[PDB]
RNA sequence: UUUGCUCCACACAAUAUAGAUGGAUACGAAUAAGGCGUCCUUGUGGCGUCGCUGAACCAUAGCAGGCUAGCAACGGUGCACUUGGCGGAAAGGCCUUGGGUGCUUGCUGGCGAAUUGCAAUGUCAUUUUGCGUGGGGAUAAAUCAUUUGUAUACGACUUAGA
RNA sequence: GCAGUCAAGCGUUCAUAGCGACAUUGCUUUUUGAUUCUUCGAUGUCGGCUCUUCCUAUCAUACCGAAGCAGAAUUCGGUAA
RNA sequence: AGAACUGGCGAUGCGGGAUGAACCGAACGUAGAGUUAAGGUGCCGGAAUACACGCUCAUCAGACACCACAAAAGGUGUUAGUUCAUCUAGACAGCCGGACGGUGGCCAUGGAAGUCGGAAUCCGCUAAGGAGUGUGUAACAACUCACCGGCCGAAUGAACUA
RNA sequence: GGCCAGCAUCAGUUUUGGUGGCAGGAUAAAUCCAUAGGAAUGUAGCUUGCCUCGGUAAGUAUUAUAGCCUGUG
């Protein structure tokens, strides 16, 4: 007989856990937790993204589901080496989170001419969808 | 942004939602509040029952019929909190109150319309996990509201009708996504993806 | 002081099975099924190796930590209640008036009536909760046996008998009358 | 609260109940319920459509009845119309019982029995304006009282600076709606039975 | 009183004819600016030596920066405070990244738990804890455990709109 | 009480406004958890996927949006009808059938715009009432006075009288 | 006028069932003073009668707790206007 | 009620303290623009439902100087700390085992052996076993605590401070 | 040639952004690089003892198949 209990997976605050800065000067760059100061402050390092090593509050960052093996208290040179070895910036770009993020600056960078072209293209696509939907 | 905004009162705080609505009413936005019987109040049930009893005993001595009127319905209890947040004795404050409608449960046509919530007023987003809260429907019944079972019977019937509508909508949405997925791999689909669409 | 991590383990025996849906614990065993709603406590359950369940509390205060241990005890009480059962035994004590207790039935509810308590002409009726089996004991003078699966349903039905036969306006130290718990044990033998 | 959905009337109404809907019966053309009677002039769909709505909806069903004042020695000549709630199962047959009883009569023996306790609802005898001594039972002032002794001496304190709602004061006495309970029935008589 | 900085201040006890070249006392002062740092320096020499602002001068004031501003340490701090009844001595341990930041949270913590204002707190010594298990407070011991992972089983993310068209989810 | 009363299509007028200018776009429930997809022994099931805001989705090109020529599709959409069903909590709305007709920017064209002269909301709502054309329908009461006393200071109330 | 704190002692032994000295902390404005702010181009002065309402520091009734409460009768205390 | 110094009110509006002759800010010709004071920024109400660290749950919470009151004494409520004690030679709590040998001690007498009561507190064995912590017997018996261990696994006990 | 406005170039007052060049501190401190020393919340390895052919568990071992700290430059 089964003894099923739901797991309810959570993003743990841990050494090696990759963060995403949402408030501050970075505002969208990737960093990794190096050492845990207390329940609300952590030490992060974003050397590939350009984030200086600093003590940040947990309310200014959002944890990502990416995790890589990083020693506790590893310096900037050590963090940057394990970051490229695990290819953190490649796994992040393949996630739907970054593809949803990268989509929204692309729409914000649309010119007035490009906004007209999107209108035309969506009208051609809507013709094919309506034809396919009305025959099934 | 919308002609009429319909707010679902379930899971909200009576004070933090009223202050949000009172500011929207003064700015000229029509607000309809549904399901006022599922509003939440911070503090245990015995706290709020004692507070209402303190309010209940406040009445004019020489004529009880012209004193403070202690309304028992959940819609009017939320209205009383909202009325004191608006300068209702002026012409500007009276016109703001005609832009507001509060109901128990979800009434007609506002049942066929979209309902929204106020993020800074949800009980789950403001209260610490472990704090005790009171339901407005249960508190109103304990002070003299006699329509809790009527609303609960009508609300149960409404949810059955809305579940059948969602099954048709969910099945139609899946058919739409199949045609939109077939719309991919084409020239117009790849050009749209280059422009962020 | 906001303990970061406090945790208790729950041992599940051979025959029974535990299923939890986001707080809803269902313990199914040889003696039956027990269900509990724990949605007021806010703990986290996790299954380890199909023979042990761990309950964890993250960033909880002293009062919230104190609610962790009672979760394990309530589940263990549900577990031991469906393997070993729960069996309460009481004795009737009286000085002059023989207490007469019989099983009656009105509207299909199986009430427990009490007669001749301190000579009272009033008949006190006690309703039996669902799952509790009331049987009169043998070879022991004035003993009743309460048996069931849920400990909080057997003991509460037991508490109803103990509180219905109270003595008023007299000296309690002299009038030693009532329906008192003698021994709280288990239904199954050898344990 | 409760809300009436629709009302269905009988095909033929007597002059006793028709007189209720008028203030000047002798001058009127007596056109009441003449166009409504054309609903039964059809196959019956106009009435049957309303009955089906009462069976589906309307968890509470009440019957409209009016007294037979012509059998009563009063000179009113105008019947009294009232609603009486039906007690029974299966809301559908409440409509069916009322439908089969349209223009039919109901006696007391089918409603009340002997040794039954009932509540009587009526308006008290009127007495007009009455002083405070008899309206409220207050004690009369002594004989030496100036400006009248059939009054209430003190009608309130200095503070609050108002007359309380709970002080006895003169006004209308009688003609109040009352309902006394626990009245035992001793005889259910029959008019035909000598 | 603000975002602190660490200063070193040297007084001199201005020379008389009888006594040239005095002893040049030195202290470390936590303050927001150089004006308060020099004021706090004279406040403590008036509690230790027969010297005041009129009888001495400030030789030098230098801002002390953290040697390793980005390495998490454990700080054992001794303080002496004035309460509503009397004077008491405390020892507390703060896990932070620098001496200045650890002092800043202490003033917040002292005011929160003991209602002690800045004017009623004396910083006796801020010392580093070299070794593990020399930390005596349990709320610092929790973060020194091996392979420490803790979740946040609730997520109140802030919103910017008065109305949202979906119910929020606190998954994390 | 001098062709009055009401309703629908329309025409001319006045009156009124707490404020139309792409679309109020409908599961429920939980939050120390769920949505969706799929499989399965249909379960408090397995697996996959999603969130981290509506920054979305649908709609959106033409004299405030013309005149016409085709191509590719058998769709999209508006309107007047029509078929059937559902909805009573304040239903007065929703879904759907059949054809008719108009438009189509899904694609390729051909003409027309100016002088309103460098910006002046540049009028685009519905609200009631009035008044005339003409397409249907309907053919009463109340009050005073008189009278009654189950009522009553007076009004009111309760009755009666072709 | 009313209520606490401390507990030397009384209570057959046993401080605190009940009390409770020496001290000390308060509350109330139903006492009486103290004051002179309002009113001397006037707020009709004691008591009773009559009538309403409110307060609880509860005499009785309701439900309980405690006792040096066997029963009976009382005593103390609590929720209570 | 009566003095001393100074600033105010009286003779003074204005912004703030909801409200007030004295308090805070600041003193005033008629206007415009910019910046602030004191005080404030959930709504009434113009302005962050800002950020940061904590504390508090109150079956009469609390919320801002003048100011419109609260104390002594208490609380295994919770938080932080002080001092002492046990402590890597396994504590606390729980269960389990022993809990005695010389010896019914010297006393008293209807009767008293650890336990009605008065006066004494030692020896052996040793890991420990008190002329004995309570129950009980006419008196013994039986049971138990002090005390020492068996197993279970790290902080725990006491008095205080705010 | 009034009255009401628009724009441009100016002047006076002021508000809100973007950006450049320098001067100071321990001539920022760090990060970084080099070197020496060291420790555990002890990495690989070694060894021991349980075990669904391997995962753990405590001893050894100061950089190795992880790293860190301190000093100096």
């Amino acid at each position: 007989t089964d003894s099923i209990v739901k797991a309810s997976n959570w993003r743990l605050v841990e050494v090696g856990r990759v963060v995403l800065i949402k408030k501050g000067q970075s505002a969208g760059k990737l960093a990794a937790i190096v050492e845990i100061i207390d329940q609300k402050k952590v030490l992060i390092d974003g050397p590939k993204a350009g984030v200086p090593r600093q003590a940040i509050n947990l309310g200014q960052v959002v944890l990502t589901p990416l995790t890589f093996a990083l020693p506790r208290g590893a310096r900037t040179a050590t963090v940057s080496k394990k970051w490229a070895a695990a290819a953190v910036c490649e796994k992040w770009a393949a996630s739907s989170w970054a593809k949803k993020i990268a989509q929204r600056e692309r729409r914000a960078a649309l010119t007035d001419f490009e906004r007209f072209q999107v209108m035309v293209l969506r009208k051609q696509k809507r013709y094919t969808v309506k034809k396919a939907l009305a025959k099934a | 942004v919308e002609p009429v905004v319909v707010i679902d009162g379930k899971g909200h705080l009576v004070g933090r939602l009223a202050s949000v609505v009172a500011k929207q009413l003064l700015n000229g936005q029509k607000i309809v509040v549904v399901r006022a019987e599922e509003l939440n109040i911070s503090g245990e049930f015995f706290r709020n029952k004692l507070k209402y009893h303190d309010f209940l005993r406040k009445a004019t001595a020489f004529n009880k019929t012209r004193g403070p009127f202690h309304f028992r319905a959940p819609s009017r209890i939320f209205y009383k909190a909202l009325r004191g947040m608006v300068s209702h004795k002026t012409a500007r404050g009276k016109a703001a109150l005609e832009r507001l409608k509060v109901f128990e449960g979800i009434p007609p046509p506002y049942d066929k319309k979209k309902r929204v919530v106020v993020p800074q007023a949800l009980r789950v987003l403001r209260l610490k996990p472990g704090r005790k809260y009171t339901t407005l429907g249960k508190l109103s019944t304990s002070v003299g509201w006699k329509y809790e079972d009527v609303v609960a019977k009508l609300e149960a019937k409404r949810k059955v009708s809305s579940a059948e509508y969602y099954a048709k909508k969910r099945a139609f949405t899946k058919k739409v996504a199949s045609a939109n997925a077939t719309a991919a791999e084409s020239d117009v689909a790849k050009q749209l993806a280059a422009l962020g669409y | 002081m906001k303990y970061i991590q406090t945790e208790q383990q729950i041992e599940v025996p051979e025959g029974v099975t535990v299923s939890i849906k986001s707080r809803i614990v269902k313990v199914v065993g040889p003696r039956g099924t027990l269900t509990k709603n724990l949605k007021h406590i806010d703990v986290t359950f996790t299954k380890v190796n199909n023979q042990l369940i761990k309950v964890a509390v993250h960033n909880g205060g002293r009062k919230h930590v104190a609610a962790l241990r009672t979760v394990k005890s309530l589940v263990d009480n549900m577990i031991t209640g469906v393997t070993k059962g729960y069996k309460y035994k009481m004795r009737y004590v009286y000085a002059h008036f023989p207490i007469n207790v019989n099983i009656v039935e009105k509207d299909g509810a199986k009430f427990i009536e009490v007669r001749n308590f301190l000579g009272d002409k009033k008949i006190r009726n006690v309703p039996v909760r669902d799952g509790v089996t009331i049987e009169f004991s043998t070879n022991v003078k004035d003993e009743i046996v309460l048996s069931g699966n849920s400990v909080e349903d057997v003991s509460q039905n037991a508490a109803d008998l103990q509180q219905i036969c109270r003595v008023r306006n007299k000296d309690i130290r002299k009038f030693l009358d009532g329906i008192y718990v003698s021994h709280k044990g288990f239904i199954t033998e050898d344990l | 609260g409760l809300r009436s959905l629709t009302t269905v009337w009988a095909e033929h109404l007597s002059d006793e109940v028709k007189r209720r809907f008028y203030k000047n019966w002798y001058k009127s053309k007596k056109k009441a319920f003449t166009k409504y009677s054309a609903k039964y002039a059809q196959d019956g769909a106009g009435i049957e459509r309303e009955l089906a709505r009462i069976k589906k909806y309307a968890s509470v069903v009440r019957v409209l009845v009016h007294t037979q004042i012509r059998k009563t020695p009063l000179a009113q000549k105008k019947a009294h119309l009232a609603e009486i709630q039906l007690n029974g199962g299966s809301i559908s047959e409440k409509v069916d019982w009322a439908r089969e009883h349209f223009e039919k009569t109901v006696a007391v023996d089918s409603v009340f029995e002997q040794n039954e306790m009932i509540d009587a609802i009526a308006v008290t005898k009127g007495h007009g304006f009455e002083g405070v001594t008899h309206r409220w039972g207050t004690k009369k002032l002594p004989r030496k009282t100036h400006r009248g002794l059939r009054k209430v001496a003190c009608i309130g304190a200095w503070h609050p600076a108002h007359v309380m709602w709970s002080v006895a004061r003169a006004g209308q006495r009688g003609y109040h709606s009352r309902t006394s309970i626990n009245h035992k029935i001793y005889r259910v008589g029959k008019g035909d039975d000598e | 009183m603000a975002h602190f900085k660490e200063y070193q201040v040297i007084g001199r006890r201005l020379p008389t004819e009888s006594v040239p070249e005095p002893k040049l006392f030195r202290m470390r002062i936590f303050a927001s600016n150089e004006v308060i740092a020099k004021s706090r320096y004279w406040y403590f020499l008036q509690k230790l030596h027969k010297v005041k602002k009129a009888s001495g001068e400030i030789v030098s004031i230098n801002q002390i920066n953290e040697a390793h501003p980005t390495k998490v340490k454990n700080f054992g701090v001794w303080v002496r405070y004035d309460s509503r009844s009397g004077t008491h001595n405390m020892y507390k341990e703060i896990r932070d990244v620098s001496r200045v930041a650890a002092v800043e949270t202490l003033y917040q913590d002292m005011a929160a738990r003991h209602r002690a204002r800045f004017r009623s707190i004396h910083i006796l010594k801020v010392a580093e804890i070299e070794k593990t298990a020399d930390v005596k407070r349990q709320y610092v011991k929790q973060f020194l455990t091996k392979d420490l992972k803790f979740p946040l089983p609730h997520r109140v993310q802030k919103s910017t709109k008065t109305f949202s068209y979906k119910r929020p989810s606190t998954f994390y």
